[PDB]
């Protein structure tokens, strides 16, 4: 029984073309491995020829580049076609495995797509970076090429009474889909930057900034994978090993994000009187449309986050289960088909599974801090613009004093707007708090029932804890700086004339009552350490409490049957990831209260 | 770096700081068998102390307290080498040369003797504090994918190097833009500070243009050391998740391989994956 | 410091932030041959490869839609017979565009198509075929090797020749054959400032050689000594002994062109002479001699130079005595 | 306005009314190298195809004469074995032609004329393997497309270099290899009338270039800039910087010949610089610069101009002053 590319069964019956070729299911697979073979032959001859032909002394570097239209929804569809290509890979493999012979068609061609699909967003970027758009129709006609071979087998499914029960009838579907939509784009970019068929190659229309402006944060130019991944700085950090940065490599700012574009459009929303509830309906409609994308990325992560339990309880069930009877129970055309509940019933399909819904999920929780630190210091730069206009022109007739306080204006921009930026750092944060908090309880209640309810219940009792300690820590420290600020004034008399003091021999008994000085401070050092300490066991020895009152309680109140290590382990890793959104919480809590005031105290300082 | 560390063991002595060790270790140690064992009772469970098994909950029930304990072992040893530190450099400040003293600017022992003291006290203790239970849970979750399977140690190993050096371009590069950050920190409210006075002889005398975009120089050096220190980080994650995410992978395929092996593992293969 | 030219006649030169990619897509051939060697043998190892792969799915799937592939029975005339599996068509892909033939695996009068693909494929193994041939002898035959039996030496030197200076140098041929229509040009490198200010980093200033009748054209079978007379409009004319030290910023170039004899392709033989590498105080030494009723020429005191009295004064101070 | 030279290269000019076709015919072989890709992707499958076509029907004529064509009974020896329809007759001629050679389809010894044939196809496929696999390489090797990667500045300078006015440009090689021979030709392309009453009305007019040994040749590694000085004798004397508007009648064209040292074949790569191209008071800015041991072309500012003091004056007036 050697390598088959139809499965070697009956007397090889399955090569047999009769009733028409398009009707014999192994012919139109292979059939689908002709658009791949067609992608790898023409763009490896074109990427080696102007890209890996001349190398070590000529140096082809772009330091610019536009993106064609649609260069994001190319990238999301790839992702998405890539992930579907490997839960087909799966597919195939678990159906071939029941038969006696390798059936090579049912994942050879998926895996040879695999290689194609790459190969195309490879052969895309370096192409878009180089303009080169009459390039783009050896993906044009990879794509229709693509799209009417995976048509012809999702028809002959149809045909053949394959319903939606059958997974590789849904795989087959998407690719469509995502085949179909992909070849839209491409059709987009030539209605958009007409290069072929118009005589009127629309100007480029190259970016405003990205030029020779000295611009080294390139993370709003980079490719869509690169932003994800931060690929740009990798260069950057690859040399600031060898040598120390400076202000000149640190670059200059993007230009839609310097400081002045941010209060640009800050003092454009101004124009709607000017007091707090004013000023959040501004920076609301100025910074809301980009701080909304952070929270949908932490949204995403957080729906992700479940994934990880889920696949956790999903893959001991099946694993301690024993038995290892493996049937489809489906078989057409003398080929097995794995039902949906069946493929999503092995450990190998859940842990890659698993390891794809970390990737995209470690991904989006890193894009959501980004944009939410992007856009808070955005705000930061506008903000102190405009503190800074307040106080120069347009500031007619001051009121008395020396400009109100010297001292509240300087902490007013230094640990005043910093709390506003904080804010928005952890904006996304608060808000995405709970979800993740609603759908781990309930996820917990349909794994352990009555005794995940317990467990959850102390753990949200344990936030007006975190946060009631929190204000004896806050209090501790402003008790503290009372008594600190006295021992440094005390300290700080001869200290600085330490040169000269000493010649007088008078510091022999000036410092005798530094001990006391600073004992009256050290006994508010240990009220702040108490507190500290409190929060630690608290926080640190609280999941193991959560554990015990949700594992003894399996009979002491609830009564029923023995736990199994699925739901065991599952309870147990949406614990550890619910236990840690929790410090946040409460830090929010009191950020959320620490920025109001700050708001409030920059709203009442405006006029 | 942190050669210099060597020392400072002085301020925390022998027996304190042997103290925290022994805390410390133990709470991690205690931690692994106590998930270690509820994998067993659950294996167990569906079928010998199987009887309700409360020893493993009473073995549970010492951590915390165990932890509870270690929570403030390692917080009031903290307090007096503060207190040692601040006794040490009070009696060398008031044996300190008068030449030396007009010699040097005298302002650095100023801040050092406030500003390097008051972060000794309120935060080393817990930063350290959460560093080492850090660096020890890693290496005990380490060891129980060892335990679960010692098939996955084969290419841990050369993953941790990877780590390493990610981590060692990390912190060079993020220290200096630390740096750059402290360094336009000081212009932008020192300007801030020209700001709130003289003002009046900068509107009249000037049209305030050069003074009010002078600060916009200031704001994009701050603004872009902001970024540049956030991108560092996300860099620095994103590299340390998909070193974390693919470490399950293989810890998760050779845990499986072994239960399709007829090496039996059963429950205790889903304790490593968590 | 850096060398414009290094000793072998490599350039020290890179080229840096070119953003035309366009132009080497569109000089393909030239990117063909000037690859290296390793990169010349998968080209024309994955050139071949390919073809036949690509070709061997093609004589394979049109095998399998014709029910070839399926044993049942027979009374059924292939496409190409004896065809069982994709490499029994690799196979069959092979024989027909290397245009072996064995005849085992044969195409037959049943398929239109596949009579169709046998055209295809021969027309395209012979593009193939004369494209890959061709660029691997013009690799092989490049005329840049028979540089490196050209030989200058390792040392310029500037004397006294006819009462006025003159930079010299030794050029010699190691093989037989000869250098037709050889010529020599020398420049001198070096950053040059003009009275306007505008800075030029490599200024090349072309010296003109002795040759009687003009020069760029010498006869070389014997070594030569090329020599260039420092005059009143010479680069050179305020060149003094003392500047002859490492760190000076001048460099002399040398480049000799001719069609090889042999081959009948241009080459070009470089070499350069930095300030430390020229002598004021020398000269070459004769390696010609008659044995019997051949000149022998002793290439071992090919470089070799003997201290001769020279005037330590420019060739500036020499015209004002 | 139009151009007698692109900015590419390409020659703007139409040649009309030629009533001598017998020149063309009489030169075949130039013509042939000389089409399109497409047009020579059409001869070369057609040269082949229709040989093969008509030796398929002699193949197939002489079987029919000798009635191998008829199914009727055996004990008959074919001239060509298993020959029955056109399709084996074609078949046959492919294999015999590209040299294939299955067996199946085999000569035999009985007709003297199929023997015949067989020594004129292989004598005739020969010629037609050799002339056309020859042809269809001399199109790949072209040397023009190596004019490609030669690049040249998008504006010319006329500054003040050495107190007179010179007329200067860049030229860069992108190629890390060579151009053996380089020669520089620079000419003047406009409409000038004799005092006779004679015009002509692209009287190109050659202009020397400074090179210090006469001219005509460069030794092109690192970017150079190729001027021309302004002097008595020369045609730009009477240009203002006034005439340098877009309606001048005022072309200045570089020709840049060498041997590509890759191939070995001769190229050229012109350009021309209109009147509004050239720019009066500019300068180009140093490109070139030394990083570590190896100098570095920085070819993003290529072209890059920089303004500096000149006079608004005609070299002619600079020397009447
Ligand atoms: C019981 C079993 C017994 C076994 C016994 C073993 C038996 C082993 C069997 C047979 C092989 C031994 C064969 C002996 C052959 C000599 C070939 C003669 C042609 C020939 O010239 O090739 C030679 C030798 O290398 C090869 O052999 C390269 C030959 C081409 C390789 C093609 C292989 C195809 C790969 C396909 C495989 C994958 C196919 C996949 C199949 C599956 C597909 C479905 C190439 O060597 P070279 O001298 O020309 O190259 C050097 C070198 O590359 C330097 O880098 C280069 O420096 P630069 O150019 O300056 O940068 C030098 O230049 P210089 O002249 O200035 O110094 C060159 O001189
Ligand atoms: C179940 C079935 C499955 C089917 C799957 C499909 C399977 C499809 C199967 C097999 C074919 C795909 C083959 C893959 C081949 C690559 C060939 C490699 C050789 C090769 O180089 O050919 C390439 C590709 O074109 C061809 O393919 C042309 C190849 C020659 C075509 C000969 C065909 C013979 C026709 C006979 C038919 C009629 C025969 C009648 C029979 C009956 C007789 C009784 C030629 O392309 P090129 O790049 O050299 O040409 C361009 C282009 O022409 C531009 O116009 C030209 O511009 P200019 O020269 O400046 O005016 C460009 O010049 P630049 O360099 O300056 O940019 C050239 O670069
Ligand atoms: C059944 C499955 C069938 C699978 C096989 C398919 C068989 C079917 C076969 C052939 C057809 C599929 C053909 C792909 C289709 C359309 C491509 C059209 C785009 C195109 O025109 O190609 C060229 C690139 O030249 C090459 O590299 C072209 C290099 C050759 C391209 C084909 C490679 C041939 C080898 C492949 C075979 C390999 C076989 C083994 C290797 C044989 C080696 C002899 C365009 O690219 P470009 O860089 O020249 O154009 C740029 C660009 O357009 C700019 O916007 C434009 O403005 P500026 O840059 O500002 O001046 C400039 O335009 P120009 O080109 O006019 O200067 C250029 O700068
Ligand atoms: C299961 C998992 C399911 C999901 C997996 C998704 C993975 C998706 C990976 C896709 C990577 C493609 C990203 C684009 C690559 C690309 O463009 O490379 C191009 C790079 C060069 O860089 P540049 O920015 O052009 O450099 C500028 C320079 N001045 C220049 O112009 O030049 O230089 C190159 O040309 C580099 C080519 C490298 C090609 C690597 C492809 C991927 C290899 C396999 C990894 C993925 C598969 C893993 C299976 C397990
Ligand atoms: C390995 C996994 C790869 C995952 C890639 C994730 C990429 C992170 C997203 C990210 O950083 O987006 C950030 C970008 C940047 O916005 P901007 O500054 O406004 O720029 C656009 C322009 N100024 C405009 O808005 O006009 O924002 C945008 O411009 C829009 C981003 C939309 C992102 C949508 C993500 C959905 C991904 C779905 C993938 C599912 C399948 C994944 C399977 C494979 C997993 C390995
Ligand atoms: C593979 C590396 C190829 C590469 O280095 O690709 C280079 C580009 C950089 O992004 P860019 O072209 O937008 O930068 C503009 C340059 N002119 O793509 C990426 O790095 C995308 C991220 C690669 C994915 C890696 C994820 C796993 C590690
Ligand atoms: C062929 O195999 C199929 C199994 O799918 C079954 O009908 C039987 O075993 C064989 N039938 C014939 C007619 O050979
Ligand atoms: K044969
Ligand atoms: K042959
Ligand atoms: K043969
Ligand atoms: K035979």
């Amino acid at each position: 029984m050697p390598l088959a590319f139809c499965g070697t069964e009956n007397h090889s019956a399955a090569y047999r073309v009769d009733q028409g070729v398009l009707n014999n299911g192994c012919f139109v697979d292979a059939l689908n491995v002709v658009p791949h073979v067609f992608l790898l032959f023409i763009t490896f001859p074109i990427l080696f020829i102007g890209w890996g032909s001349q190398s070590s002394k000529v140096h082809i570097h772009h330091s610019t580049w536009l993106h064609f239209p649609g260069h994001n929804l190319r990238w999301i569809l790839t992702f998405i076609l890539l992930f579907v290509l490997v839960c087909e890979i799966a597919e195939g493999i678990l159906s071939d495995g029941v038969t006696e012979s390798r059936h090579l068609h049912l994942y050879m061609p998926a895996g040879m797509a695999f290689m194609a699909a790459i190969t195309s967003v490879v052969y895309y970027h370096n192409i878009e970076t180089s303009n080169f758009p009459k390039l783009l129709i050896a993906l044009l006609i990879y794509w229709t090429l693509a799209f009417i071979t995976k048509t012809i087998k999702f028809v002959k499914f149809y045909d053949h009474a394959i319903g939606f029960s059958q997974l590789r009838f849904c795989l087959t579907g998407l690719l469509v889909i995502l085949y179909g939509m992909l070849l839209l784009v491409e059709v987009n970019v030539i209605r958009v930057r007409r290069y072929i068929f118009f005589k009127t190659p629309r100007e480029v229309k190259p970016p405003e900034d990205l030029q020779d402006l000295g611009v080294r944060f390139l993370q709003p130019f980079v490719n869509l994978l690169s932003k994800g991944t931060y690929w740009w700085m990798n260069a950057f950090i690859k040399t600031a090993h060898k040598k120390p940065i400076d202000l000149r490599a640190i670059g200059k700012l993007p230009i839609a994000m310097r400081a002045l574009t941010n209060y640009q459009r800050l003092c454009v929303a101004f124009d709607a009187p000017q007091g707090a509830r004013a000023i959040w309906r501004a920076l609301c409609h100025a910074f809301g449309r980009r701080l909304i994308l952070s929270s949908t990325f932490r949204i995403l992560a957080d729906l992700l986050g479940f994934a990880g339990p889920l696949c956790i309880f999903g893959i001991v069930d099946h694993l301690g289960k024993e038995n290892h009877v493996f049937q489809p129970k489906t078989q057409f055309l003398g080929v097995y088909f794995v039902s949906s509940q069946e493929f999503l019933g092995n450990a190998y399909v859940l842990a890659v599974l698993l390891f794809l819904a970390l990737l995209l999920q470690r991904t989006f929780l890193q894009a959501s801090y980004y944009v939410a630190i992007e856009t808070g210091i955005n705000l930061r730069g506008a903000i102190q613009t405009k503190i800074y206009n307040k106080i120069m022109h347009l500031s007619t007739s001051n009121l008395s004093m020396g400009e109100m306080t010297a001292g509240q204006i300087c902490n007013l921009v230094a640990i005043d707007t910093n709390q506003l930026m904080w804010f928005f750092f952890l904006c996304p944060n608060l808000w995405a708090m709970p979800v993740q908090i609603i759908v781990g309880v309930i996820l917990l209640y349909y794994i352990l029932g009555v005794s995940a309810l317990i467990g959850a219940a102390v753990i949200i009792l344990l936030a007006p804890v975190q946060y009631f300690v929190a204000t004896k820590l806050s209090q501790a420290q402003r008790s503290t700086l009372e008594h600190s600020n006295e021992r440094l004034k005390q300290t700080n008399e001869m200290l600085r004339g330490m040169k000269l003091l000493k010649l007088y021999a008078w510091e022999s008994i000036f410092c005798s009552r530094v001990e006391v000085t600073r004992r009256k401070e050290m006994t508010s050092l240990r009220a702040f350490a108490v507190y500290t300490s409190i929060s630690i066991f608290m926080n640190t020895a609280i999941p193991i409490a959560a554990v015990l009152i949700t594992f003894v309680g399996h009979v002491s109140f609830f009564k029923e049957s023995d736990l199994s290590p699925s739901v065991a382990f599952a309870s147990l890793s949406l614990f550890h990831i619910l236990v840690t959104p929790l410090f946040l919480l409460s830090s929010v809590v009191r950020s959320t209260v620490k920025a109001l005031v700050s708001v409030k105290k920059l709203s009442e300082f405006l006029s | 770096p942190w050669r210099a560390c060597t020392k400072y063991l002085s301020s925390a002595g022998i027996l304190l700081l042997s103290l925290l060790v022994f805390s410390q270790l133990l709470k991690h140690m205690v931690l692994v068998a106590i998930d270690y064992w509820l994998a067993k009772w659950t294996d167990s469970a569906l079928v010998d102390q199987s009887v309700y098994a409360m020893v493993f909950t009473l073995l549970c029930s010492l951590g915390i307290v165990l932890c509870l304990v270690t929570s403030v072992t390692v917080e009031w040893t903290g307090l007096k080498v503060a207190k040692r530190l601040h006794r040490s450099l009070l009696n060398r400040i008031i044996l300190a040369p008068m030449r030396f003293f007009e010699t040097t600017p005298l302002g650095s022992i100023l801040n050092r003797f406030s500003s390097d003291c008051n972060t000794i006290d309120q935060h080393i203790p817990s930063t350290l504090e959460c560093l080492s239970r850090s660096t020890l849970l890693c290496v005990s979750a380490l060891t129980v994918i060892s335990y679960v399977t010692p098939v996955f140690l084969v290419a841990l190993l050369p993953l941790a190097v990877v780590c390493y050096f990610i981590q060692k371009y990390f912190r060079v590069a993020s220290r200096d833009l630390q740096q750059l950050d402290d360094t336009t920190q000081l212009p932008l409210l020192s300007h801030f500070a020209e700001t709130v006075e003289g003002l009046t002889t900068i509107r009249a005398f000037r049209y305030e243009a050069r003074f009010q975009q002078k600060l916009l120089e200031y704001t994009d050096s701050n603004n872009i050391a902001s970024l540049f220190l956030t991108a560092a980080n996300r860099w620095l994650e994103v590299r340390m998740e998909y070193i974390g995410a693919c470490v399950v992978l293989i810890a998760a395929a050779t845990s499986i391989s072994n239960s399709l092996h007829r090496e039996l593992s059963a429950g205790l293969v889903g304790l490593g994956l968590t | 410091r850096a060398r414009f030219v290094s000793k072998k006649g490599n350039c020290n030169v890179a080229h840096k932030n070119i953003r035309e990619r366009g132009r080497f897509l569109q000089d393909v051939f030239t990117t063909l041959v000037d690859l290296k060697w390793p990169h010349t043998l998968l080209i024309f190892t994955m050139s071949f490869l390919c073809s036949w792969l690509l070709f061997a799915m093609v004589w394979w799937l049109i095998a399998f839609a014709h029910g070839d592939l399926a044993p049942g029975e027979g009374t059924n005339v292939p496409c190409v017979t004896s065809i069982h599996s994709f490499s029994s068509a690799f196979l069959f892909s092979i024989e027909v565009q290397v245009t072996i033939g064995f005849g085992g695996r044969m195409v037959t009068e049943e398929c239109p198509l596949a009579i169709l693909i046998l055209i295809v494929q021969n027309i395209v193994g012979l593009m193939i075929n004369a494209i890959m041939l061709g660029c691997i002898f013009m690799k092989t035959a490049q005329a840049h090797r028979r540089a490196e039996t050209l030989i200058f030496s390792k040392h310029a030197v500037i004397t006294l020749r006819h009462g006025r200076l003159c930079f010299m140098l030794r050029v010699g041929d190691l093989r037989k054959s000869m250098i037709i229509s050889a010529t020599i040009h020398m420049q001198v490198v070096r950053k040059t400032t003009s009275p306007e200010g505008e800075v030029v980093p490599l200024h090349q200033v072309d010296i003109p050689m002795e040759n009687g009748v003009g020069g760029n054209s010498i006869f070389l079978v014997a070594p030569l000594i090329i020599y260039h007379v420092i005059d009143s409009n010479s680069p050179l004319y305020d060149l003094a002994p003392s500047d002859l030290h490492h760190h000076q910023d001048l460099e002399i170039i040398v480049i000799l062109e001719g069609v090889v004899e042999t081959t009948g392709i241009t080459t070009q033989a470089r070499t350069s002479y930095l300030a430390d590498e020229i002598l004021w105080g020398q000269r070459f030494v004769p390696i010609v001699a008659e044995e019997d009723g051949r000149y022998s020429v002793d290439y071992s005191k090919f470089g070799n130079t003997v201290k001769v009295p020279t005037p330590l004064c420019t060739a500036r101070q020499l015209d004002e005595d």
